[PDB]
């Protein structure tokens, strides 16, 4: 049963926004692959000529999933150009809300996003509660009962019994599958898990809106700083702390522990999905105007060479649209950037998407979590070093299992955990600054009539910059370069694949009308295509 | 993914960010478990389907045709520029996906600014032609229940769904076609710096003592006065909204807010 042909996957489920796979299989591995983004909405295009203290709220809506992302990448971005330092506090509370940003999107990504691929819910429903409940109270610090996971069983049971599936209807794990491996007290477990972390994310994400006013789509930002003074108040601070505190042992005690039980029982997953180069901007500055500042640091890495992580230069970034959907071939930096549709169709002169290809120094580059943990377990990172190695310990596995798509599964996990704490460290400076009698969130600036800028996130998915032309005072030209762009853009004009393209070859498929092993490494990238394409 | 018991919901994607998607997520008491094994029966959405490709298109299908009858819940504005290539699932046009489709739902809710009048991608130029619901679709008779913002307080979703689930009928509904319990009155009469703005107490800018102390708005932009929403009242996730954070409401819930509304820190 070693399957020969195409496969399709459109829609790709359980992402954001619209991505169709193309894998071409031989003798059961995937031998080719193509990755086409099918919306294209061109904020980029609609910004030019407005006021640049507009663009944050146009481009926070490039995604709803990474929310407030672009609006700090837009603020950090006019920010720049502006000249303007913004003051202590608007930089702690910009980090704190990215922190719960982080926190809420990985854990969502996991549970609601990822798991489906792994987890066999309605085998569940065989399992025996009180061995399940064994497992659960012997892999984190929280005691789980069977009555506790009794109660889930019995709830999916009702649901399953009437015969409308929702969101499972379909599902490929149905009937059983070949590549699904989890006993049903895992799965029961995993299943608790998903329906716990549908209430716990609604925490996460009230964290933002303590300080930011509303989730999704915050509304405190402003070029110079932030516009909450409320979020000085120990009040506010107070009710951010119980959210971030809940939200962290969920992270700690819930998610790290199901994702190293999967990972164990996944472990030939160590096996697909590695790509060569990595990139990262660095994020939760101290300075707004130095990288190097932040508790992450930037670095690029070639051909998975961690010994000589190389400096960033912003100007070695050109986007490709040789085979995506815009006029011509040339490829162009950000500062130059040109958004000119023009769709040719499917595979029409050999273009297939409406994502540009970023490439650095021309080549292709994977940026997210397992770009930031790598490349900041390579720079010494203290916190990173410890997290990584014990995950690694408990998993029984060697440095090169991360070069994979259980690698970097597991890397979002770390940065999660890591992140988790962070935050009560920027909480605390927070704390002591105002303390110090710091009560300013919001420094004066002019706008310039002519200027460049560019502004820099480490968003959940990676490395995202923003870059302006200001011109009369206003827009003349305004390019994003998001995360997704690099990880799931198509080729470029060295026919280099991106990094989802690469790491899909040698896929095994044992089901190609199921074919869950593909989107277990689409999945792994967590793919926006909103974010990629804007 | 359905039959009798539940009610079946087909959730659409367009032209869209995946906030309004996300906003429902939020959900509070009823949160998102009770709604989805409870109250609905979720029978497609792509963000957390576990159906990808043919299966999902399946999927679809198979909740379109039930004899039981489907609401549809629809995301994002429809791009018809070009014949509506400008955005395609399965290869399909959001266009044609939604000409086929929401014609045979029971009821349709247009969720989000996208979705009731067409939104972010609407905004000049317009390069997609992006269009909402309504707007793209009336010739084919199809009048969707619009519930605006950017993203709406998905408290509005689901008293609109429950309503209708109840009644059997929409509730009363605006000139824009959005429900008059939640969209009746102005952001500003329900705003709490409304005595600062009758005194004519406004801030100067961001940094100002003045906005330190909570002054009115107004004058860096506020767009409440022409908005219409239920923000100050429900807030967002239990515990804020824009202008309890210090920012001006940029008007999120209107039409055509992104060129209406702009310059967002102008008044
Ligand atoms: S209405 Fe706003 S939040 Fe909702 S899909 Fe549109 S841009 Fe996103
Ligand atoms: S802050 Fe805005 S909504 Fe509030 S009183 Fe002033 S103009 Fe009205
Ligand atoms: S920006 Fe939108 S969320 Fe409410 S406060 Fe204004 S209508
Ligand atoms: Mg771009």
């Amino acid at each position: 049963s070693s399957y020969s042909g195409p496969i399709v996957v459109d829609p790709v489920t359980r992402i954001e926004g619209h991505l169709r796979i193309e894998v071409e299989v031989e003798n059961g591995k995937v031998k080719n692959a193509y990755s086409s983004s099918t919306l294209f909405r061109g904020l980029e295009i609609i910004l030019k000529g407005r006021d640049p203290r507009d663009a944050q709220h146009f481009t926070q809506r490039t995604c709803g999933v990474c929310t407030y992302t672009h609006a700090l990448a837009s603020t950090r971005c006019v920010d720049n150009a502006v000249g303007v330092h913004i003051p202590k506090n608007a930089t702690y509370i910009r980090n704190l809300v990215l922190g719960a940003q982080y926190l809420h999107d990985h854990i969502v990504h996991f549970y609601h996003l990822h798991a489906l691929d792994f987890v066999d819910v309605t085998a569940a429903l065989k399992a025996d509660p009180a061995k399940a409940a064994k497992v659960a109270s012997s892999i984190s610090p929280r005691k789980t009962t069977a009555a506790d996971l009794k109660a889930v069983q019995d709830k999916l049971k009702t649901f399953v019994e009437t015969g409308q599936l929702g969101p499972f209807t379909n599902a490929y794990f149905l009937g059983g599958h070949p590549a699904y491996y989890l006993d049903p007290e895992t799965n029961l477990i995993a299943t608790a898990h998903y329906l716990e972390a549908l209430r716990l994310q609604v925490k996460a994400a009230r964290a933002m809106a303590v300080f930011g006013a509303k989730n999704p789509h915050t509304q405190f930002t402003v070029v110079g700083g932030v516009t909450c003074y409320d979020a000085l108040t120990p009040q506010r601070i107070a009710e951010f702390e119980a959210l971030w505190k809940e939200t962290k042992a969920f992270v700690d005690e819930v998610y790290i522990p199901d994702l190293l039980v999967v990972a164990a029982a996944y472990k030939d997953w160590t096996q697909y999905g590695g790509t060569d180069n990595f990139i990262t901007f660095g994020e939760f500055p101290k300075d707004e105007y130095d990288l190097n500042s932040r508790f992450f640091k930037p670095g690029v890495v070639f051909k998975r060479d961690f010994k000589n992580i190389k400096p960033f230069d912003k100007m070695q970034i050109e986007e490709h649209v040789r085979h995506s959907w815009y006029e011509g071939a040339e490829a162009r930096h950000p500062w130059k950037g040109q958004t000119q549709p023009k769709y040719t169709d499917l595979h029409g002169d050999d273009r297939y998407s409406w994502m540009k290809a970023p490439r650095y120094m021309g080549e292709p580059m994977e940026t997210g979590p397992l770009a930031q943990v790598l490349i900041a377990y390579s720079q010494g990172h203290p916190k990173v070093k410890a997290v990584t190695d014990a995950v690694l310990a408990k998993l029984g596995v060697g440095p090169e299992a991360l070069f994979s798509t259980l690698g970097r599964t597991a890397a979002r996990g770390i940065e999660t955990a890591v992140i988790a704490e962070y935050v009560g460290v920027m909480l605390q400076e927070y704390k002591d600054n105002i303390a110090k009698g710091d009560n300013v969130i919001c420094a004066p600036w002019e706008m310039p009539k002519q200027a460049e800028g560019v502004g820099f996130v480490n968003a959940p998915r990676g490395g995202l910059s923003h870059w302006i032309r200001i011109e009369d005072g206003k827009i003349g030209n305004f390019q994003l370069v998001v995360p997704s762009t690099w990880t799931l853009g198509p080729r470029c004009d060295k026919n280099k694949l991106s990094p989802v393209e690469a790491s899909l070859i040698g896929t095994p498929v044992a089901d190609a009308k199921r074919p869950v092993e593909i989107l277990r490494t689409v999945h792994s990238f967590d793919p926006c295509i909103a974010c990629g394409v804007h | 993914l359905m039959g009798p018991r539940r009610p079946s919901v087909v959730y659409l994607h367009n032209a869209e960010c995946t906030g309004c998607s996300e906003s429902v997520l939020r959900a509070f008491e009823p949160y998102i478990d009770t709604l989805i094994l409870d109250t609905l029966s979720l029978d497609y959405h792509e963000t957390i389907m576990a159906a990808a490709g043919d299966a999902a298109e399946a999927a679809l299908e198979q909740a379109v045709n039930s004899p039981h009858g489907f609401i549809a819940v629809v995301e994002g504005g429809i791009p018809t520029a070009a014949n509506g290539i400008y955005g395609k699932v399965a290869n399909h046009t959001m266009l044609d996906i939604c000409s086929r489709i929401l014609p045979k739902a029971q009821a349709v809710i247009a969720y989000g600014t996208c979705a009731t009048f067409g939104g972010v991608q609407a905004a000049k130029p317009n390069p997609t032609g992006a269009k909402g619901v309504n707007d793209a679709l009336k010739h084919l008779g199809v009048k969707a229940i619009n519930i605006a913002g950017c993203p709406p307080n998905p408290y509005n979703l689901v008293g609109t769904i429950v309503y209708y689930l109840k009644n059997k009928a929409a509730p009363e509904l605006d000139s824009l076609n959005r429900p008059t319990m939640f969209f009746g009155q102005t952001v500003h009469e329900q705003c709490p710096r409304l005595p600062h703005f009758d005194a004519g107490e406004f801030a100067p800018s961001f940094e100002s003592e003045e906005a330190r102390k909570g002054w009115c708005l107004y004058e860096l932009g506020c767009k409440g006065p022409v908005t219409m929403n239920n923000c100050p009242k429900i807030k967002f996730n239990q515990t804020n909204w824009p202008v309890d954070a210090g920012h001006p409401c940029i008007g999120c819930s209107e039409p055509d807010f992104w060129d209406a509304m702009t310059p967002f820190y102008q008044n």
